[PDB]
């Protein structure tokens, strides 16, 4: 009832740290591999009482290439998140002049809140995640190969090399678990490196849609 | 496309060979001039085949690329494998 | 030897199971046997093949097998990954020690 909640919170934090590290954000090695005991000593083992409360788990990291390019990770306490909570976090971001954020919901999200995640897209690029899908890092799976987000320069060179247009490359849905994990949007190209029993290594490139 | 830098394979494909022998055989059947010797060859197929082995076929293969460009490879520039 | 040790680990990550059976274009063991019979090689007499010629020959051959044409790093990376499994089976079969 309680030891499992703290275990889940720890596992989610570890996965989030791995996710931010994979997106290119500055994450220290200590917090990247934090044991359950270290987490209980830094945060607690009493989430039912409120120690630690989900509001304490808020993370704030900065990009390796740009220090001002920060990103938020919020853990709401209500199972079903409403529009008011999004307004709170959006205002929080406005106050702290941050543009990118993550909402790790417990049960799910209301329709109006999802639409609120779509209308403020050019101003605040904020995403949503379910704690049930964050308890495991999908990139460590054997079926999931190594994905790498390409830069506009690398894509221009790719398209100029094979002499093809963007609509000709294979596609990947923006709602794909890996696409959501790496936080990629339409127009971006993701480079996949997978092992092959015929050539050893195969590099493919997928366009997001 | 710049003929100085042709990216296609230097070998003649099985399909290119098939169509080359076929079209050249048709030409010979229409009384076209022969380039090589004909000691005992009349059947246009055997004549076109000896011409391929001799590498004396006056045909250019226009290999179309997906982008829309093309590379003109002559039968003498390609390496016959079979 | 170091290059073959790196390739050894590359195969360990490619083939996590102990299944060395692989499909490749050219059978090196039969070609080697054919050369043994074509030139009447005596396995009991010393060889006149310098191991440096073996290493240099394998590197030049690996450069002649071109699945992807282009000197740019993107093409060189694709070429290096396409002929990878073959170049590994080649360097492991045409090794200077095995050839000696």
């Amino acid at each position: 009832d309680d030891e499992e909640e703290t275990y889940r919170l720890w596992k989610i934090r570890k996965t989030i740290m791995q996710l931010c590290h994979d997106r290119g954000y500055l994450v220290t090695q200590d917090e990247l591999d934090q044991t359950l005991e270290e987490f209980k000593a830094q945060f607690g083992d009493k989430p039912s009482e409120g120690r630690p409360r989900r509001t304490d788990l808020t993370v704030l990291v900065a990009h390796n290439d740009d220090p001002t390019d920060q990103m938020f990770v919020f853990f709401p306490e209500e199972p079903k998140v409403g529009i008011k909570t999004i307004k709170v976090y959006c205002q929080r971001m406005q106050e702290e002049n941050i543009t990118r954020a993550l909402i790790v919901v417990q049960q799910g999200m209301t329709p109006s809140a999802k639409q609120s995640l779509v209308d403020m897209a050019p101003k605040y690029i904020l995403e949503q995640f379910l704690q049930q899908e964050l308890l495991i890092n999908i990139t460590e799976h054997e079926l999931v190969p190594e994905h790498v987000v390409m830069t506009k320069e690398e894509v221009t060179e790719l398209l100029a090399r094979y002499k093809l247009r963007e609509n000709q490359l294979p596609r990947i849905q923006a709602g794909d678990p890996v696409a959501r994990y790496f936080g990629i949007k339409r127009g971006q190209v993701v480079k996949i490196i997978r092992p092959s029993e015929t050539a050893g290594r195969y590099i493919t490139y997928r366009l997001v849609q | 496309q710049a003929n100085q830098k042709r990216i296609t394979t230097p070998y003649m494909t099985k399909y290119e060979r098939a169509r080359v022998l076929g079209t050249r055989a048709l030409q010979i059947a229409m009384c076209a001039p022969v380039m090589v010797e004909l000691e005992g060859e009349t059947d246009p197929l055997l004549i076109a085949m000896k011409e391929l082995k001799a590498r004396k076929i006056p045909i250019i293969i226009r290999r179309y690329l997906p982008d829309g460009s093309y590379e003109d490879w002559g039968v003498d520039e390609l390496i016959i494998s079979d | 030897f170091e290059r073959m040790r790196e390739d050894r680990e590359v195969l360990r990550v490619i083939f996590p199971t102990g299944d060395s059976k692989v499909v490749l274009p050219c059978n090196l063991l039969r070609m080697i046997w054919n050369a043994q019979k074509i030139f009447h090689i005596n396995p009991r007499l010393p060889s006149d093949l310098h191991p440096i010629k073996v290493v240099e020959g394998v590197k030049e051959l690996s450069k002649k097998l071109v699945i992807v044409n282009g000197d740019d790093p993107l093409s060189r990376q694709a070429q290096e990954n396409a002929t990878l499994l073959f170049n590994i089976h080649l360097r492991s079969t045409l090794c200077s020690r095995r050839m000696a």
